[PDB]
């Protein structure tokens, strides 16, 4: 019974960080926010970079605002999806154009979800974005005093 | 090397993208999205061979692989190129590191094993059952990169444990413990698997048992 | 033993056990610790796992009373002690989100809240609650609202 | 009439499907004029009843008619030799091996969809200088000078000193059209050519079955070793429009979803095409720019999903 | 009896024939070579009933009419004692469990039911197989 | 069948999946080729070839209660792979051999299936 | 030789017992695998009076004290049921007893049901079932094989009884003779007790003894 | 042939008279033979009702539930056809 309808493997999730979008005609996926986390959350003012890919399912390349916390901005290399990728930056150990990265002013934090609003020709999504790295292992936490 | 971005994209096509939609996507309930999994966790799936699979069942299970070594850093090169993510741990030829894993302490990695996941496998590091039809499989027929890129990522119904999750010390650490674990002798006899009691209840019945009324019914007449 | 723990060091789609550390029994290289420190090795109703549900899964979940606010994002604390019988139910399906036990197989659901799915539990398995410390890192936000082992006599009241 | 007593085929688009078609005409002819005065021997032996003024007495009891088994074992052999020799006539006329084509297509065929080449092209009416790649196909002869012991064996590899995770059958090219699983792949060919067929599968056999060309051929994966002549020619293509093509034999699960489609354009418009496509661009993009709705038109992408009962 | 041994040798000439035929005719005519993979499965079929026909022809030779084979033969003459017939027995019940124990672990890969279904069959074979020989308990 | 067959009657995947149904006919085109037909061509056998050659059994009498129980120990331990969570072999009956080495069709019903 | 050439309970492969680790088997020795099995196969019926609660455990620790009660007690039990008021020293073939037999075949059959579902986890691994499917197989199989095995042990006893009670008013099977002036064909059966003038014996009874059924253990 | 008679006088008995005549079983009087038939018919109707209350319980799967209506029809078929039988002496 466990063969075909309901699947317990492609009724599934990417062992990935960021969530995935399919509504609003691009298929947007692994959107995450690069944050390096030094603190309880991330002060504001301190920038931090929107990491995505945007596949297109055919053209849609305009990528208008996409904003909802955080004055994000973007660069003039955006109408690249004609039913193709749209590679952001580099997410984690991408070695081989799109800076997309956000001025917080509000305090982040990781392990949480924060509501952004990707915005396209076709349309909307809202996305509830995590935190994530791929980065070094974890900073030396001080061992406590025996006591 | 851009060649190499090719040759990954070469035998991307034409052995997955009615399932990962050729931009690296997934195709919606029928085979996940593919970005962000990288080279780490493309060599565990192909090294083993699992990914390059014929059914979406309760869990896709191993099977010779599809690919081989001079064509997985292809694969999994092109898609940490579109995607980005962990890497396959690599020694100083470039090739990908298999022995210089294993870490030099066994018994923290037995007791890390034991702890973190061999409630889901076994002790050893033989089979365990999962919920509904999955299960874990045994670690015995399991490369050492194949280990640190299965804990890396993990692939179907196992957490990743990831590189801040465990130190790469201690995943070194629980290779080493499954690689003279799954490669000892069991001490001492037979081992009748690796978890205990009930292929020693069964090898008590048609082995010793059966022997047992076998002897009891040799010596004993019947009337 | 025990390292502190923070949220970047778990991450999507992982089951990681957690033990009540504290800041006076610190390292294991005093005989005042190793005694208040194998204390939480030892005790039965002492392991969590910290579940970090995968983000594009956090519509699912469907919180129990009094206990919406015990997660920390897609952090969820549930205990690994199961709901009947007390096997540490160390076992974790994410992309299906079941806590399986080991001891008598009997899932609960990852989402939602421990509500056994299937097996021979009747109980939900109880949920720590989480914040973050100052300085960022993980803290219980109190105590079970239940008694977190296996059920007896005097409980549900 | 000549539809419905050929048992409906699809009519042909390819003087192959067109001469297939005529000798399926006179072979079921020649079927249901055996069934007919077989059909008329038992429906007229169904009136030699038990009859009702019978006596005790048993019939004409016989048995053992020489003559009459030598003249129905001769004309059976007859009716066979007759339909062996159209049959090899015919068979004489599916593949004609003509070393100068018109243009070559390149099948290849994956797990679970296809990809098209156009490996090389060459009108008669003079146009399209155009070739195959082959940068692209290099092996995995795994020709390591020692494995896991130390000396001595320098092992070379399972099947003809190769792996058989190998890929050097699979030849590729420029143009490709490739099938995702949300774009039907759509294979484009000029109407009177001579377009020949090069067929090859990465993974496991299938089969390559317009159901227009009344012919068909199994991908086999590598079918040079394997003794099967793959490739075959179309002789020419007269009818233009779009042409389903299925999928026909067993692939694994997703195998009738593995459709394309078989356009066939004028041969301006395939000037038009390729010369709009060595340009860099897309299918759907090469399609509009022909004049033709770029969207496979005779079969949808249909359902990612897997049931009507699954929660999308 | 005869014709056991004519039967095969009809079925020795078409199958040797066949196989000869085949291998001539994808010697050439074919788009590599020789087929290899009906030619030999020919060859050997052919040697199949080489195999029985000869010994049908073997036992045909060193032998009468027998009273069964004989047309015109009366009862009467063909009624003796025939052999022993085995009566009910349990054991191929247990050979079936013996050898489908050893197949679902051929199956789902386990040697170490290869090896208990194959001590089953060693075991359910020779308990068919001296079942009529086991003397008495000699106490 | 009539499962396979309540599945075509409409273009949609409306009743049972795609692996499901190439479990379905491969199980069918066995247990009707080589669990229902190859078995009665011995059973008419069974019946009443020793009734019409004069034999007074079977010629070799615990042999073909061997033969029968083999046979419903093949025949259970093929139905065997709809108990596997993957099922059984979703390959054809024709089961040919791209498609039946352990890389394609990686499962356990075709092991079951094949034993 | 089993306990030099086989492992049994290999402890360092194990773990020492620290309460958040477990293995995947966790599985008990075989002649208490029936218990927790039970604990497998009980279908989490719980409790809930004013304040308090029964948990799923109480059932067993009831079951365990059910079945003991059934296995201590049963003698005066078929003692009540039966009639069985008489000095018994021979005993009773277990095909002359086949409701007993049927009864206590049902207890075997469910006691290899709770075992045979309490390895459920390792089953399920290598003979690849479905966990759930593998414990909804023992816990329908705890109900309905027992009675699947009372009907099959019931009349498999009466059937036995029947197989040496027809090699009594009949002989023992042998080889066939044909019978000389016309075409038949009979077994050749070989007597154990004293023969009539014809071709059938005078018919011993029963004597709750193993009669032979091949002339083979004869001499 | 190189075999002696059996004679056992066992103590023979309920006594003698109510139960399974020696003609439906075999050996009546050498043991415990006839369980009540109201006893397996009461067991079968109270299994088909214990599998029909395991519904009740941790429960999503409802592919199972058909598995257990399946089950408990069978028994319940089962026992209705005997027990009709038996009110109607053994008859269609
Ligand atoms: C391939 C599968 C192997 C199947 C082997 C059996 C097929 C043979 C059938 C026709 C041969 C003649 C015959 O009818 O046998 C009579 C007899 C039938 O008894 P019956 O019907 O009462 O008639 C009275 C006899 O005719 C009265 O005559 P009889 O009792 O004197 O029988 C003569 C003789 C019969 O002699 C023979 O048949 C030749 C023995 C060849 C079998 C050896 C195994 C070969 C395959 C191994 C690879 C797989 O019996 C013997 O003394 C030798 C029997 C030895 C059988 C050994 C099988 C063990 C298999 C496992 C081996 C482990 C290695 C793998 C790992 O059949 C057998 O004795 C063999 C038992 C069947 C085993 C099937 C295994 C599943
Ligand atoms: C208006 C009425 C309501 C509507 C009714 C509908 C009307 C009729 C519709 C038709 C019904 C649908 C089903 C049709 C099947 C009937 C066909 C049939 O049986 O063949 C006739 C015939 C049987 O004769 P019959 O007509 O049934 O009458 C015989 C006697 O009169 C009867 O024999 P008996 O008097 O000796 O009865 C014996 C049976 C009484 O009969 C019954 O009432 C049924 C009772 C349950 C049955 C369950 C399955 C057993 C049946 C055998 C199935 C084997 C598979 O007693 C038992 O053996 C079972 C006792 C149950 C004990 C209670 C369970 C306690 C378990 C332990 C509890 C533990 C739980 C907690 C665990 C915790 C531990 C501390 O069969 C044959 O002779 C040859 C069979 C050939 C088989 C060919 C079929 C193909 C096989 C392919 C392989
Ligand atoms: C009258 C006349 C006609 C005589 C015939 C009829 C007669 C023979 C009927 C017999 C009596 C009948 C069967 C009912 C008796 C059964 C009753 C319900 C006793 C059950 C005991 C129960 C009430 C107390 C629960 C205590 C249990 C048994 C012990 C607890 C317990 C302990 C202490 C463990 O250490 C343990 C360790 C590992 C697993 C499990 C347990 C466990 O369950
Ligand atoms: C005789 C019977 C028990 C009647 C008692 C009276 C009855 C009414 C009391 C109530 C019992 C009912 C209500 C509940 C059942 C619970 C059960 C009886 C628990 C008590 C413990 C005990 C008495 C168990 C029963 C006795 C036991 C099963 C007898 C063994 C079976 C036979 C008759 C012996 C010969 C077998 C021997 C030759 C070996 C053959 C090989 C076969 C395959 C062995 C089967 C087998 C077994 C039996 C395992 O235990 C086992 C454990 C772990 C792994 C595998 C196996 C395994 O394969
Ligand atoms: C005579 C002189 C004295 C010498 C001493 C003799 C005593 C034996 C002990 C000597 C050392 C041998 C033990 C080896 C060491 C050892 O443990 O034995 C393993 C177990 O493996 C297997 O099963 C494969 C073995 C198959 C052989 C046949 C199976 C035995 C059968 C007969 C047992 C019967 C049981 C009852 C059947 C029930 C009846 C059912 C109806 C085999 O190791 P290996 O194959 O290499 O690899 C492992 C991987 O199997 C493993 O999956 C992997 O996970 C790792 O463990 C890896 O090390
Ligand atoms: C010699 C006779 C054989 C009996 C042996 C054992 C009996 C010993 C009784 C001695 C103590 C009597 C009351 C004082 C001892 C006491 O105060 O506690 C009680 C502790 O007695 C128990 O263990 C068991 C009984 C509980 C009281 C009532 C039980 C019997 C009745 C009520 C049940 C039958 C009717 C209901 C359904 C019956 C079955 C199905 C219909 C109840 O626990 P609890 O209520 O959870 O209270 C908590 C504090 O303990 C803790 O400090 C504090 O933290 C609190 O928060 C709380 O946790
Ligand atoms: C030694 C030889 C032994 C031979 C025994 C052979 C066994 C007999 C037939 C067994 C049929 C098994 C069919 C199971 C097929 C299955 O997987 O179904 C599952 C649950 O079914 C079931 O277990 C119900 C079937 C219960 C069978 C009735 C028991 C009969 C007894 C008599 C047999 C006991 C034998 C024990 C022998 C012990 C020795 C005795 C001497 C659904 O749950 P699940 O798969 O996890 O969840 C689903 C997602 O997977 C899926 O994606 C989603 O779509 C949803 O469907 C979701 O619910
Ligand atoms: C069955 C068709 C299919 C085949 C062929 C295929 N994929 Fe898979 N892919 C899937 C399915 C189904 C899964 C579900 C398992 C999972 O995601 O846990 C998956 C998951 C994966 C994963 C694991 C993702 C993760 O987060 O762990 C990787 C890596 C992967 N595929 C890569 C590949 C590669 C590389 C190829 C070779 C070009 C390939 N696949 C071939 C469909 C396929
Ligand atoms: C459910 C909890 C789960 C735990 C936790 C888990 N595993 Fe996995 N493991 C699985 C499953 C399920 C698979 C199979 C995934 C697949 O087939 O795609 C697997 C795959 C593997 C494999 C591949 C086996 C092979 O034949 O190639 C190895 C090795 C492995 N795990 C070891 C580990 C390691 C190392 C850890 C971390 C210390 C771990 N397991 C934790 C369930 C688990
Ligand atoms: C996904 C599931 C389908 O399940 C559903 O969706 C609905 C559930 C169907 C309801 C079940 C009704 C059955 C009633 C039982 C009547 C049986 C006859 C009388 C028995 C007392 O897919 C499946 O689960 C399909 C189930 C797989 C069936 C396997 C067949 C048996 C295989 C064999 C290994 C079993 C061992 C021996 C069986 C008996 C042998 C006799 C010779
Ligand atoms: C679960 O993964 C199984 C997938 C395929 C199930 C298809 C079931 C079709 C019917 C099988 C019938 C077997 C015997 C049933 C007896 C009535
Ligand atoms: S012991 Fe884990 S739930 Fe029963
Ligand atoms: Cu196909």
């Amino acid at each position: 019974c466990s063969a075909g309808q309901i699947s317990q493997t492609t009724t599934q999730e990417p062992a990935v960080n960021g969530v995935n979008a399919q509504a609003g005609q691009v298929s947007l996926r692994n959107v995450h926010l690069r944050a390096p986390q030094q603190t309880d959350y991330v002060e504001p003012g301190t920038t931090v970079e929107l990491l995505f890919v945007a596949a297109n399912d055919s053209s849609n390349k305009l990528k208008s605002i996409t904003s909802d916390v955080g004055e994000v901005t973007l660069t003039g290399d955006s109408t690249v999806p004609a039913d193709g990728v749209l590679i952001v930056g580099e997410p984690d150990g991408q070695i081989q154009a799109v800076t997309a990265e956000v001025e917080l002013t509000k305090p982040i934090t990781n392990g949480l979800l924060y509501d952004f609003t990707f915005t396209f020709e076709d349309g909307e999504t809202t996305v509830a974005v995590p935190i994530s790295a791929g980065e070094q292992p974890r900073r030396p936490v001080p061992p406590a005093g025996p006591g | 090397q851009s060649a190499l971005l090719r040759t990954g994209k070469q035998l991307f096509e034409t052995s997955c993208v009615s399932c990962h939609g050729a931009n690296l996507q997934g195709v919606p309930d029928r085979g996940p999205s593919l970005i962000g999994t990288g080279e780490a966790a493309v060599y565990f799936q192909v090294s083993t061979g699992r990914m390059p699979a014929m059914r979406g069942e309760a869990q896709a299970p191993s099977k010779p692989p599809h690919f081989d070594e001079s064509q997985i850093d292809a694969l999994g090169a092109y898609v940490q190129a579109n995607g980005g993510g962990p890497t396959v741990p690599r020694d100083d030829h470039g090739a990908v590191a298999q022995e210089s894993l294993i870490g030099g302490d066994v018994a923290r990695g037995g007791d890390l094993f034991r702890l973190n996941c061999a409630s889901c496998h076994n002790f050893t590091g033989k089979g365990g059952a999962l919920s509904s039809g999955k299960y874990a499989p045994d670690l015995g027929d399991a490369n050492p990169a194949q280990i640190y890129t299965a804990m890396l990522t993990g692939p179907q119904n196992m957490p990743k444990f990831s590189d801040r999750q465990l130190t790469p010390d201690e995943k070194r650490d629980i290779v080493a413990y499954v690689r003279e674990s799954a490669e000892t002798p069991s001490y001492g006899g037979y081992g009748l698997g690796g978890f205990g009691p009930a292929p020693e209840g069964m090898a008590m019945w048609i082995i010793g048992m059966v022997a047992a009324i076998g002897v009891a019914m040799w010596i004993g007449s019947r009337a | 033993p025990f390292v502190k723990m923070r949220p970047e060091d778990i991450d999507a789609g992982g089951m990681e056990t957690v033990f009540p550390w504290r800041e006076s029994d610190g390292d294991g290289t005093t005989v005042e610790s190793e005694h208040k420190l194998t204390e939480i090795a030892m005790g039965v109703r002492n392991p969590v796992m910290l579940i970090r549900i995968k983000p594009a899964d956090m519509h699912r979940v469907i919180k129990r009373k009094g206990q919406e606010s015990f997660n920390f994002g897609e952090l969820f604390a549930y205990t690994k002690v199961c709901s009947h019988l007390g096997c540490p139910s160390s076992l974790y399906e994410q992309q299906t989100y079941r806590i399986l036990c080991p001891c008598h197989q009997s899932q609960f659901d990852a989402l939602e809240f421990a509500k056994p799915i299937f097996g021979p539990a009747a109980r939900a398995l109880a949920q720590l609650p989480i914040t973050i410390d100052e300085d960022g890192y993980l803290v219980a936000n109190g105590d079970f609202v239940e008694p977190v082992g296996p059920a007896f006599w005097e409980r549900k009241s | 009439w000549s539809d419905a007593l050929a048992l409906g085929w699809p009519t042909g688009i390819t003087p192959e499907a067109k001469l297939n078609r005529e000798l399926w005409i006179g072979s079921v002819i020649a079927s249901f004029a055996v069934g007919a005065i077989v059909w008329g021997l038992i429906f007229w032996t169904s009136a030699f009843h038990r009859k009702k003024a019978t006596d005790t007495e048993l019939p004409r009891q016989f048995g053992y008619n020489m003559p009459l088994e030598l003249t129905l074992t001769v004309i059976p052999f007859l009716i066979i030799s007759v339909l062996f020799y159209f049959t090899v006539v015919v068979q004489e006329r599916m593949m004609h091996k003509d070393p100068n084509p018109e243009v070559v297509i390149d099948v290849t065929a994956f797990q679970w969809n296809w990809k098209f080449g156009y490996q090389k092209i060459a009108f008669a009416d003079g146009s399209f200088d155009y070739d195959g790649a082959d940068p692209e196909r290099k092996e995995a002869m795994t020709s390591r000078p020692e494995g896991k012991d130390e000396h001595g064996i320098e092992k070379v590899g399972p099947i003809r000193g190769m792996t058989p995770e190998d890929r050097t059958y699979l030849n590729f090219d420029k143009i490709e059209t490739l099938g995702t699983s949300s774009e039907i792949p759509v294979l484009v060919l000029p109407a009177g050519k001579r377009i020949e067929f090069v067929l090859n599968s990465a993974d496991v056999i299938h089969g390559f079955w317009v159901p227009e060309f009344l012919f068909k051929r199994d991908v086999l994966p590598e079918p040079k070793a394997n003794n099967s002549d793959n490739v075959f020619q179309v002789s020419e293509i007269q009818q233009t429009g779009a042409f389903v093509g299925r999928c026909t034999e067993m692939c694994g699960t997703f195998h009738a979803m593995m459709n394309f489609e078989v356009r066939v354009v004028e041969p301006n418009d395939f000037k038009a095409y390729i010369d709009q496509r060595n340009a860099g661009k897309t299918n759907a993009e090469a399609l509009a720019a022909i004049n033709q709705p770029p969207l496979a038109i005779t079969t949808e992408p249909f359902e990612s999903r897997r049931g009507e009962l699954v929660p999308q | 009896m005869h014709i056991e041994a004519r039967l095969f040798e009809i079925l020795t000439a078409f199958f040797a024939l066949a196989a000869v035929v085949y291998a001539v005719l994808t010697a050439m005519f074919a788009t590599g070579g020789v087929e290899w993979a009906g030619t030999t499965a020919l060859v050997l079929t052919t040697g199949l009933t080489l195999i029985t026909g000869t010994f049908f022809r073997f036992v045909a030779r060193r032998l009468d009419t027998r009273p069964e084979d004989y047309e015109d033969a009366e009862i009467s003459d063909g009624a003796g004692e025939l052999g022993f017939f085995a009566p009910h027995s349990w054991w191929p019940i247990l050979i079936s469990l013996s050898f489908s124990t050893a197949a679902v672990g051929a199956a789902l890969w386990l040697p170490w039911l290869i090896a208990a279904g194959v001590a089953f069959v060693i075991t359910s074979v020779c308990g068919l197989v001296f079942e009529y020989y086991w003397g008495p308990e000699k106490h | 069948a009539l499962f396979m067959r309540t599945e075509l009657a409409m273009p949609g995947l409306q009743f049972l999946s795609n692996e499901q149904f190439n479990q379905l006919f491969t199980m069918h085109g066995t247990v009707m080729l080589l669990f229902y037909a190859t078995p009665i061509v011995f059973g008419f056998a069974n019946l009443v070839l020793p009734l019409q050659i004069g034999a007074p059994d079977v010629a070799f009498p615990r042999l073909n209660a061997l033969s029968f129980w083999l046979f419903l120990f093949g025949a259970l331990i093929a139905i065997a792979g709809f108990i596997t969570p993957g099922g059984a072999a979703d390959f054809g009956w024709t089961a040919y051999s791209p498609l039946t080495d352990a890389i394609h069709s990686p499962g356990a019903g075709g092991d079951l299936w094949i034993m | 030789l089993m306990g030099g050439l086989l492992t049994i309970n290999p402890i360092w492969n194990l773990g020492p017992y620290k309460p958040s680790q477990v293995s995947a088997g966790s599985q008990p020795d075989f002649y208490m695998m029936w218990t927790d099995g039970l604990i497998r196969l009980w279908p989490a019926w719980e409790f809930y009076p004013f304040g308090h609660t029964i948990p799923q455990g109480v059932w067993v620790a009831v079951g365990m004290g059910l079945v003991f009660a059934l296995l201590i007690a049963y003698p005066f039990i078929e003692k009540k049921v039966t009639g069985d008021d008489a000095h018994h020293n021979l005993l009773q073939r277990p095909r002359d007893v086949p409701v007993r037999t049927a009864i206590g075949s049902m207890a075997i059959a469910l006691y290899l049901l709770l075992t045979f579902a309490c390895m459920n986890d390792i089953i399920a691994l290598k003979f690849h079932i479905s966990l759930n499917a593998t414990t909804w197989i023992g816990r329908i199989g705890m109900v309905v094989l027992p009675a699947i095995v009372y009907f099959v042990a019931y009349r498999w006893a009466i059937s036995l009884q029947r197989s040496d009670r027809e090699v009594l008013e009949h002989g023992v099977e042998t080889g066939i003779i044909k019978r000389l002036p016309h075409g038949a064909y009979v077994e050749l059966h070989q007597p154990l007790g004293p023969v009539d003038e014809h071709g059938h014996p005078i018919p011993l009874e029963y004597a709750g003894a193993p009669l032979p059924k091949r002339m083979n253990k004869l001499g | 042939m190189s075999s002696t008679q059996d004679r056992s006088q066992l103590d023979p008995e309920v006594e003698r008279h109510t139960g399974v005549d020696v003609e439906d079983v075999p050996s009546a009087e050498w043991g415990w033979s006839h369980m009540p038939i109201g006893v397996m018919h009461i067991g079968g109707l109270l299994s088909a009702a214990f599998l029909l209350v395991m519904m009740r319980g941790n429960h999503v799967g409802h592919v199972e539930d058909w598995f257990l209506i399946g089950f408990a029809a069978v028994i319940v078929a089962l026992v209705g056809r005997n027990w009709w039988l038996r009110r109607r002496g053994w008859i269609r």
